């Protein structure tokens, strides 16, 4: 799925 | 008699936000930006300035930051758009509860278009 995840 | 806010429609329509957060942090999570999929909130940090904005929420899809289009953008490149937009960010924002509710597990969305993770 490719999935990440990031804080911004 | 209560008039109670959770069974209105949660609005599909663009929107643009303004947040001003000097050199902070925006408060929230994005989630996606395999191939085109789209960038999604997934979570609001209580008391960021995303949260003191009070107009975006989780299932939110990110369409763009100060002009530039994220519709199809990586979730990296989102991430550092995002951190790199300045003090004053412009985001435009469209409500895709379906589409963010592939992300995350246990999730559908209710009558009223609300995110529900049983």
């Amino acid at each position: 799925k490719n999935y990440k995840q990031f804080s911004v | 008699s209560p008039e109670f806010l959770g069974e209105e429609d949660i609005p599909r329509e663009p929107r643009r936000i303004v947040i001003h957060r000097g050199s902070t942090g925006l408060g929230f999570n994005i989630v996606g930006g395999e191939d085109g999929e789209g960038i999604f909130i997934s979570f609001i940090l209580a008391g960021g300035p995303a949260d003191l904005s009070g107009e975006l929420r989780k299932g939110d899809q990110i369409l763009s930051v100060n002009g530039v289009d994220l519709r199809n953008a990586s979730h990296e490149q989102a991430a550092i758009a995002l951190k790199n937009a300045g003090q004053t960010v412009t985001i435009i924002a469209q409500y895709k509860p379906e589409e963010y509710s592939r992300f995350e597990a246990n999730s559908r969305v209710d009558s009223s278009g609300r995110i529900v993770t049983d």
